């Protein structure tokens, strides 16, 4: 039998079997990677201009200087948010849906892929260092539901009548679970040896 | 009343001599004036009467009890602001002397009011582009009043152009939307609010988030705040966001009524910058109002949340926290510019400079003043760990009720990134406190003679000579034991937020 | 911005520099070099040497100073004691 | 003969702590 | 001198850029004071080429004196009016010690790694340690360009370092 | 009225102590007559006033009612319900009781401003106090966090070299963790509209919700007991706060986790603490094997009492976790008898030879007993009580624990009985060397332990010993309290 775990997670629509129509991963990567080379490329063309129209100027060269990206950042920005996009859609069409640990592995890859190029000159577990934590923020990020729950937030599962605007009431038992935001008085025995299984004290000792 | 009282007040200055007495009696007028103001709005608006939202002035304003509120809170403050250039700060007249100077300064100070206080009612795009430039522009000009100040005017300029470039963002947002519908007033163009393009409203926030100093615009607000005298940083840091977060509030009412989501993960990402921004911005600074605009920027995000959120518990939460943010601002400012009396005098390295404006200006000019003042150096402890949210201080229901408004309505990456920008902006929160205090007993038994505050001289050696002003020293000790013990009266003043409607009804 | 970023061993190096150019007896300049002794300059000779040592450094020697000089390290203590960046316009530090 | 404990390192770099040859002091 | 060639063209190419974009002045004295230490470098040893390690002796000279300048105003004051002679010292060294950790010589590591041996074997030999001067005998200062890949004077630091460490008086 | 009578006469000694010593303040230069003998007056009244607050808790305690089942003295003041059970009418004794002791610890070691360090030791008994008779998650979550502000400004002032690492060690560590809880505070109060214990405790939530309800308040308890691997801001607290702040911090403050999971943990998420056991069970029992291997090679005397507590707390995690009433007595009794043995051991190690020698590395010391034989009595009897040698509460409060984990898990929770061993290795090896060899060469001969340090010692181990021979003292009190925490359907 499982093992019986916690399950910390946030709740989410969950697509019907035979539902998710998968996007097209090289499409939808191909857009993000060459938008982005061209503002770069674009932007660095632009600042170049702004440096001939004035170099004596403190000012303006201290301000320039900021926004200055290398000619490995200007090709591996570019490369890192294309393999995101990519290995962000490809992983999704994996698992017929996003989740935190395919974001994970998305985002320290495509990290790992843009810190190689534009951050050649610093060692190799450095770079990993970095990726692993550029990683997890970005899985963190998708576990945390992106910026807001949107339908599966409490306030929407109020209006919805899935919270607990009613009350609770003992007499009523249901057999099916109850909703994320919802609370109950009592619960069928049989849920809670599905979630704990027997044992130490449920039914048996 | 504000008008007619300004049209005087400006009239009469004029006319009679130039002397420090005239012009600090003329400051005292004008805090009678917004007595008198606050005294006869008190008396004809009432929340329970606009409750439904009262048109006026051919639909040109709306006053509602949400609005009503705020246009108090804008008048009480101001009061508290009027009494630091009516009465003296130090009580030494090579500090206090400044605050006397400018004979335009109550002016241009009633002239904002009533910018401030008309812009949460503004009903049409037109009126609106109109309202937005009165504050700003008495905004520069404020920032701009000691103009024989080399960084006062540099602070002006910066203002005037980052603030001008707001404003036309704001103008170019209407004049699309009027473009679109070929109409001007707000209810007007809510019967259209599901044809109309949603995020021409964002270009609209996105000005009004310039002058907020929200992030990434936050680097002006900075500069502007450091920059300023002290007395001219505590008003700008403060009035222009409780005006313009309370527009914000109205027109994200507004937007919600359409839901689009899009539009509610663009304001996300500049909220969370601006936590991110916020908390690790302060950790390596040294200047004291450098610290405090980072902290500005930090708790503007923490409502921002709430306004964002927009419902029911978010209307609690943010009447709540800008009343009680307001008053810590207010307790900070005051204190900061009291202390100064205890500065040492010289009789050397890194050759530091202060000037008359700022005289405290680094954060490590606040040394032992738990030996030289224990009870002022508590006060500044109160309000500094009401701004952490040190339960049960008024800070912490401020973050308690942004917090219950946030995580209501799905927010739960920016619920746990406040909380963690809570924790990181600590850290120069605490060093505010290892300053004041934790060198106590290692300098307890020290002879200091050089301090400001030694220059004064003595009446007669046989009276008690209180060494801080009696006006400064009570509103100090108001609001500092309001911030120490609200949970008195926390759920009588939370009952009265219930009331506050925002077309709410049923 | 307007704070001198200059060191002891730049203004040494080129105070040696703008020397060099000169008819001196020797050419090893040091901080311990005297003028009249080991450069072997007479009064006109010194002076011409401290004006191009002021174009080069942007500095004005003032008369006490330079008619009581004896070394080169005197020079090197009072270009960094007295250099200041020259003041710019209204626009070139904020744009 | 006389041999040093197990688990003591043969090098060392703590900074500036002097670094010295490890002397079981049981034995002297 | 192939490596000596190819690194006077980045501080070089670095000197060409500061001036195109405007950087930071003080990297641009920085640059203009290598580049008149290497002029003098050049007239001293002719004919008998340019090795990096030589480079690396006179980037090392440079460093330990803004260092020594650096110590003395950060303990007595900077004498211009806003107290930066100190700091800017400092901020040199970091812009010379970009290039010279660009050269390709041992780091401070390779070279402790190979030196420590030496000085633990002359103690437990030996005893007591009293002078650097019977480490010096055991380093092999002919050979120490290709088996080490180091310079004369980048022995002569660790040593002494080394030295300070494991001295017994 | 024993919150009302609490808070209200706290507040008047805390005015009294400002007025009579503020004064004189204003450049009068003057000599008072508080001042003299270090404030001895000053000093004496917040003793007394520290005396009287467990005046207050026994007038309450004596119609206390052991078998009645629920809150009682059911109180509201400043719209805040306040009761009292079994479990928490010994905390609050407990808490009161260390009140005395940290002022009197500090009674004559201080370099000056007796007034304040006196208010806040005061200010901390009753905050913490406080914390157990409130009856909602809220009022649980303000009384848990606002003892941060005068610990903070206690370390700082009165602490030692490393003061002010350890000040922001406790406030960042302690106030970044509740954070944690309180996210979990505002979503019982958002979904179910009420944080009460009663309330919550009724209501059954989904088992995904549970497991972050769970984790949010787990973080906030964990940092806070302390356990592996969020401990590390304790020992270098321990080390650095004054001997009334360690006293405090080590008799009442960790205890507070403990009460976190009884009232936050148990009765409202039974379903999700049951799936938690084990993950509980494995990062305590490594808290205690670990603490217990680091604490060998600790040099610190401070530091090396510090890893002790981590390593007994353990103990009581473990033992609260069990499902059954023997666990959930034993880790009771353990945090009653460690929060009188643990204080013992810093006056000891940090108020008796450091207010001599003013040094607290190993190295220093041995052979103690030559000269100082009171002073070795007490260090042996206590280190024997700190090892869980019977006669004493520790071993009575350790023998349940274990018992309550081999019952609870017969596997894993055997791995509890290493504590009799690790606990005894890291212990007998400090105290052999205090106690071992020749006086110290490093060391000049003074006077042996003061009337004021036996007093200490005595009415610290006087309270140890009658639990450990008779804790049916305490057992009658805690019977019915802890009965209701169990989860259970058995078929
Ligand atoms: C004849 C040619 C005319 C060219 C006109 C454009 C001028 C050059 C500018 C480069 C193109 C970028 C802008 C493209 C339009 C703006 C983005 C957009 O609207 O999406 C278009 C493109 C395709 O997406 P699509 O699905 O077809 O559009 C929706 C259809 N229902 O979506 C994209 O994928 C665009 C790529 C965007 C991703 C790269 C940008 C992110 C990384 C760079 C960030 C730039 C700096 C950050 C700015 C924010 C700072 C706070
Ligand atoms: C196309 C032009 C480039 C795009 C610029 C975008 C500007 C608006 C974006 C918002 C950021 C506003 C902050 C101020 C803008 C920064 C201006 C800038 O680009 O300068 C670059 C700055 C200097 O860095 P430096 O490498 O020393 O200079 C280059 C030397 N050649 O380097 C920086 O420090 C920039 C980083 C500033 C800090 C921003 C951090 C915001 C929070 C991000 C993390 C969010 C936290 C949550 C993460 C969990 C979710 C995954
Ligand atoms: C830098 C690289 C360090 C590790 C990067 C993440 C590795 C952890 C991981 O989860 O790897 C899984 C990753 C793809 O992730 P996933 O979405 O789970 O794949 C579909 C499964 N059906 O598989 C990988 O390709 C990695
Ligand atoms: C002068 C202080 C006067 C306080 C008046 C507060 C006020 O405006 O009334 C309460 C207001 C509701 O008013 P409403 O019901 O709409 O109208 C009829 C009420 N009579 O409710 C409100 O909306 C008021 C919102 C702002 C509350 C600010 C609280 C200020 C706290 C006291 C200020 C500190 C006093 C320092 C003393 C210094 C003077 C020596
Ligand atoms: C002189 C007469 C005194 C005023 C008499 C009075 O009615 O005060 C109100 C209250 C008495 O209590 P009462 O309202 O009758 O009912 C209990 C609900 N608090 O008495 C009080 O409210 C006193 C409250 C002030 C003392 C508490 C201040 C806060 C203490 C720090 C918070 C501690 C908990 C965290
Ligand atoms: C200072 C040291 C202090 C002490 C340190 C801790 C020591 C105790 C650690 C071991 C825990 C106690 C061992 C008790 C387990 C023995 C119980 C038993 O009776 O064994 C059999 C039992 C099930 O009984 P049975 O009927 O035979 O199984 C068939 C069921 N139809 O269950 C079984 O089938 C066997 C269960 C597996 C036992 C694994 C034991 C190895 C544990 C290693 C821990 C890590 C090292
Ligand atoms: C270094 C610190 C200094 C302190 C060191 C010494 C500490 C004091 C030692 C005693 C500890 C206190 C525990 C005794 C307190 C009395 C407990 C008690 O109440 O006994 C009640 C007992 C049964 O109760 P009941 O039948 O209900 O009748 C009484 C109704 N009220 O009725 C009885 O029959 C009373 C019997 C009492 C017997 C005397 C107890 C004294 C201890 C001797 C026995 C200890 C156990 C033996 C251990 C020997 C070694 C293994
Ligand atoms: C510590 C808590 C971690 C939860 C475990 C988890 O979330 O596990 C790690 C997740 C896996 O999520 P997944 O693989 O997408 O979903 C699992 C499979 N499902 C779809 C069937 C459910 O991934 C991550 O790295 C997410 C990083 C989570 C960081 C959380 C920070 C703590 C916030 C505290 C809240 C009060
Ligand atoms: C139960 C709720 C109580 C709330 C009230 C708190 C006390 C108010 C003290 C004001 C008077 C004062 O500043 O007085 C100062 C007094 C006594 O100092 P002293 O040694 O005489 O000063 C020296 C004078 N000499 C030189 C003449 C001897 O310091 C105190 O009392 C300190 C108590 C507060 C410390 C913790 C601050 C935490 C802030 C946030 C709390 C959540």
């Amino acid at each position: 039998e499982q093992f019986h775990l916690p399950q910390p997670f946030w709740p989410t629509t969950k697509t019907k079997e035979g539902e998710y129509v998968p996007k097209d991963s090289i499409r939808e990567a191909s857009k993000v990677f060459i938008g982005s080379g061209v503002l770069l490329g674009g932007m660095h063309f632009r600042r170049l201009m702004q440096y001939k129209k004035g170099s004596a100027r403190p000012g303006l060269a201290k301000y320039l200087n900021l926004f200055s990206l290398s000619k490995s950042q200007l090709i591996g920005f570019p490369v890192a948010l294309g393999a995101f996009s990519f290995l962000s859609h490809s992983f999704a069409n994996l698992q017929e849906g996003q989740t935190a640990t395919g974001e994970f592995a998305a985002s320290s890859i495509a990290s790992l892929i843009g810190l190689s190029i534009f951050r050649t000159k610093k060692p190799l577990s450095s770079n990993v260092a970095i990726a692993v934590g550029m990683g997890s923020l970005f899985g963190f990020l998708t576990w945390a539901g992106n910026f807001n729950l949107g339908d599966n937030s409490y306030r929407a599962a109020l209006e919805a009548g899935n919270g607990n605007e009613g009350g609770f009431d003992n007499k009523v038992i249901k057999t099916e679970r109850q909703g994320f935001w919802e609370g109950v008085y009592r619960r069928p025995l049989s849920q809670t040896v599905e979630d704990l299984g027997e044992g130490r004290g449920i039914i048996t000792q | 009343m504000l008008f007619t009282s300004l049209l005087l007040i400006i009239v009469y200055g004029s006319l009679v001599n130039k002397s420090h007495l005239l012009t600090k009696l003329i400051n005292r007028l004008g805090l009678i004036i917004i007595i008198y103001t606050l005294l006869i709005h008190l008396n004809i608006n009432t929340l329970e009467n606009l409750s439904i939202g009262i048109n006026m002035f051919n639909n040109l304003l709306l006053i509602n009890s949400f609005n009503n509120t705020i246009i108090e809170l804008i008048l009480i403050i101001c009061i508290l602001y009027v009494l630091l250039i009516s009465f003296n700060i130090t009580g030494l007249s090579i500090i206090d002397n400044l605050n006397y100077s400018k004979r335009t300064f109550i002016v241009i100070v009633l002239f904002n009011i009533i910018g401030l206080t008309l812009l949460p009612l503004v009903n049409d795009i037109m009126i609106l582009f109109i309202i937005i430039e009165l504050q700003s522009y008495s905004l520069y000009l404020l920032t701009a009043i000691f103009n024989e100040s080399h960084n006062s005017t540099k602070s002006a300029l910066y203002y005037f152009i980052v603030g001008s470039i707001a404003s036309f963002i704001i103008l170019d947002a209407t004049v699309s939307i009027y473009d679109d519908l070929g109409l001007t007033n707000i209810q007007y163009i809510l019967m259209y609010i599901d044809k109309l393009e949603i995020f021409d409203l964002l270009c609209l926030l996105f000005g009004l988030f310039i002058k907020i100093g929200l992030a990434p615009f936050y680097s002006y607000s900075i500069t502007i705040y450091s920059l300023s005298p002290t007395i001219i940083t505590n008003y700008i840091s403060l009035m222009p966001k409780l005006s313009i977060l309370t527009l914000i509030y109205i027109i994200m009412h507004y937007i919600n009524i359409v839901n689009n989501t899009d539009l509610n993960y663009v304001i996300s990402f500049l909220i969370l910058i601006s936590m991110f921004i916020g908390s690790f911005g302060g950790l390596n600074v040294i200047r004291i109002k450098t610290l405090l605009a980072y902290s500005s920027l930090l708790n503007v995000s923490y409502m921002l949340l709430a306004i964002l959120s927009n419902s029911n518990e978010s209307i609690i939460a943010y009447i709540y926290y800008i009343i009680q943010y307001s008053l810590t601002h207010i307790n900070i400012f005051s204190i900061i510019l009291v202390i100064s009396i205890y500065l040492p005098i010289m009789n050397n390295m890194l050759n530091v400079m202060i000037t008359k404006y700022s005289p405290i200006e680094y954060i490590n000019q606040l040394k032992n003043l738990f030996i030289n003042n224990i009870f002022i150096a508590i006060a500044l402890c109160i309000s500094i760990f009401s701004l952490i949210g040190i339960p049960p201080l008024t800070g912490f229901y401020g973050k308690y009720l942004v917090l219950i408004s946030g995580l209501n309505n799905g927010y739960v990456l920016l619920s746990i990134v406040l909380i963690i920008a809570s924790s990181i902006s600590t850290v120069y929160y605490a060093t505010i406190l290892k300053v004041l205090s934790f060198d106590t007993l290692s300098f307890k038994d020290i002879i200091s003679n050089n301090l400001i505050i030694n220059t004064s001289p003595e009446n007669n050696n046989n009276e008690i000579k209180p060494e801080i002003s009696n006006v400064i020293s009570y509103v100090i000790s108001s609001l500092t034991l309001i911030i120490l013990l609200i949970i008195i009266q926390y759920e009588n003043i939370v009952k009265g937020a219930y009331l506050v409607l925002l077309y709410n009804w049923v | 911005q307007s704070a001198s970023t200059l060191t002891k061993e730049d203004v040494l190096t080129r105070s040696v520099s703008v020397l060099r150019g000169f008819e001196v007896k020797t050419k090893d300049i040091d901080l311990q070099t005297t003028f009249v002794q080991d450069l072997g300059m007479d009064s006109l000779d010194l002076n011409d040497a401290l004006v191009a040592l002021e174009e080069e450094f942007d500095v004005v020697f003032d008369d006490k100073t330079a008619n009581e000089i004896k070394t080169v390290g005197e020079v090197v203590d009072f270009v960094l004691a007295n250099y200041l960046p020259t003041e710019q316009s209204i626009n070139h530090t904020i744009r | 003969k006389s041999f040093l404990p197990h688990f003591i390192p043969k090098n060392y770099s703590y900074g500036d702590y002097p670094r010295l040859k490890p002397e079981n002091l049981q034995k002297r | 001198s192939s490596a000596y060639d190819e690194a006077l063209a980045t501080i070089r190419n670095d000197l060409k850029l500061n001036f195109r974009f405007k950087a930071d002045v003080l990297e641009k004295n920085v640059i203009r004071s290598i580049l008149a230490e290497t002029k003098n470098l050049e007239i001293d040893n002719k004919d008998k080429d340019l090795d990096e390690f030589k480079l690396y002796d006179l980037l090392s000279k440079m460093i330990k004196q803004r260092q020594d300048s650096a110590a003395i105003y950060l303990k007595e004051g900077s004498p211009d009016r806003f107290r930066q002679t100190g700091w800017n010292e400092l901020r040199e060294v970091d812009y010379i010690t970009k290039y010279l950790e660009a050269l390709p010589v041992a780091s401070a590591e390779e070279i402790e790694a190979k030196v420590e041996p030496i000085v633990q074997s002359v103690l437990e030999e030996e005893g007591e340690l009293k002078s650097p001067k019977e480490i010096f005998s055991r380093i092999p200062w002919k050979v120490v360009n290709q088996d080490w890949q180091a310079s004369e004077g980048a022995v002569k630091n660790t040593v002494l370092r080394l030295y300070n460490l494991y001295k017994t008086d | 009225m024993l919150v009302q009578n609490l808070i209200i006469f706290n507040i008047i000694g805390i005015v009294l102590l400002v007025l009579l010593n503020n004064n004189n303040n204003g450049i009068l230069n003057k000599k008072s007559l508080l001042t003299i003998k270090n404030e001895l007056k000053l000093k004496q009244i917040g003793l007394i006033i520290s005396i009287i607050n467990i005046l207050i808790i026994i007038e309450n305690w004596i119609g206390f009612n052991s078998n009645y089942y629920g809150f009682q003295n059911i109180e509201r003041f400043l719209n805040i319900y306040w009761g009292i059970d079994g479990i928490s009418l010994l905390l609050v004794l407990l808490t009161l009781i260390l009140g005395p002791i940290a002022i009197l610890s500090n009674w004559k070691n201080l370099k000056g401003y007796y007034t304040y360090y006196v208010i806040s030791i005061n200010m901390l008994v009753i905050l913490m106090a406080l914390n157990f008779i409130c009856l909602d998650l809220v009022s649980f979550y303000i009384l848990f966090e606002s003892t941060l502000a005068p610990l903070f400004l206690l370390i700082g002032i009165y602490g030692a070299n490393n003061k002010n690492k350890a000040a922001y060690y406790v406030l960042i560590y302690t106030l970044a963790s509740s954070l944690f809880m309180l996210l979990s505070i505002v979503i019982y109060y958002i979904i179910i509209n009420s944080t009460d214990y009663i309330y919550i405790n009724n209501i059954i939530l989904s088992i995904n919700l549970q497991s972050l309800l769970f984790i949010g308040i787990i973080i906030g308890i964990a940092v806070k007991t302390p356990l592996m691997p969020v401990h590390t801001w304790l020992p270098t607290v321990h080390s650095e706060s004054p001997l009334g702040g360690s006293i405090l911090l080590a008799g009442v403050i960790l205890k507070l986790a403990i009460y976190g999971v009884i009232r936050l943990l148990l009765p409202n998420l039974s379903e999700i603490s049951m799936m938690f056991t084990p993950i509980i069970y494995i990062i305590s029992i490594l808290t205690l094997i670990y603490s217990s291997l680091i604490t060998l090679k600790q040099t610190d005397l401070k530091v090396i009492i510090a890893y002790s507590s981590i390593s007994h707390l353990a103990v009581c995690m473990i033992g609260i976790f069990a499902n059954n009433l023997i666990g959930i007595n034993g880790s009771l009794i353990l945090c009653l008898a460690h929060g009188f043995v643990s204080p013992a051991l810093f006056i000891l190690v940090g108020g008796i030879l450091y207010d001599r020698y003013h040094n607290r590395l190993i190295n220093y010391y041995q052979g103690l007993s030559t000269f100082m034989p009171i002073f070795s009595i007490y260090l042996v009897v206590f280190s024997f009580c700190n090892t869980g040698t019977p006669l004493s509460g520790n071993f009575v409060g350790e023998f349940l624990s274990i018992t309550g984990a081999v019952i609870r898990h017969p596997i894993i929770g055997s791995l509890t009985a290493a504590s009799v061993l690790l606990s005894a290795c890291y212990q007998m090896k400090l105290t052999n060397r205090l106690t071992g060899s020749v006086f110290s060469q490093y060391l000049h001969i003074t006077n042996d332990v003061t009337n004021r340090e036996i007093f200490l010692l005595n009415w610290l181990l006087i309270p140890t010993i009658i639990i450990g021979i008779y804790p049916s003292f305490v057992t009658n009190i805690l019977n019915l309290a802890s009965s209701t925490l169990i989860y259970s359907v058995l078929i």
